[PDB]
């Protein structure tokens, strides 16, 4: 922990389905969670994963 | 299987021009990798 906040340890928040054991995944492209796709680099229910 | 790449290898001396071989031949696992990586296709080099 550090006093001005250790921003270093990322984690994923969106995810298409659920994985499987022992099993990593890198890449970090933008989720399409809304009902039309997304692309591009941000808008909405166009989040960073 | 859940990351394990395994190698199964086996050198058989064979006599033949077009046909494949008739006959019955175990098959010894080589080497297990535990790289356990996504895989999706595969290409042969020539």
């Amino acid at each position: 922990s550090k006093v001005g906040g250790n921003h270093n340890y990322l984690y994923r928040l969106f995810r298409k389905s659920n994985l499987k054991p022992f099993e990593r995944d890198i890449s970090t492209e933008i989720y399409q969670a809304g009902s039309t796709p997304c692309n591009g680099v941000k808008g909405f229910n166009c989040y960073f994963p | 299987i859940d990351g394990y790449f395994k190698i199964y290898s086996k050198h058989t001396p064979i006599n033949l021009v077009r046909g494949l071989p008739q006959g019955f031949s175990a098959l010894e696992p080589l080497v297990d990798l535990p790289i356990g990586i996504n895989i999706t296709r595969f290409q042969t080099l020539l």
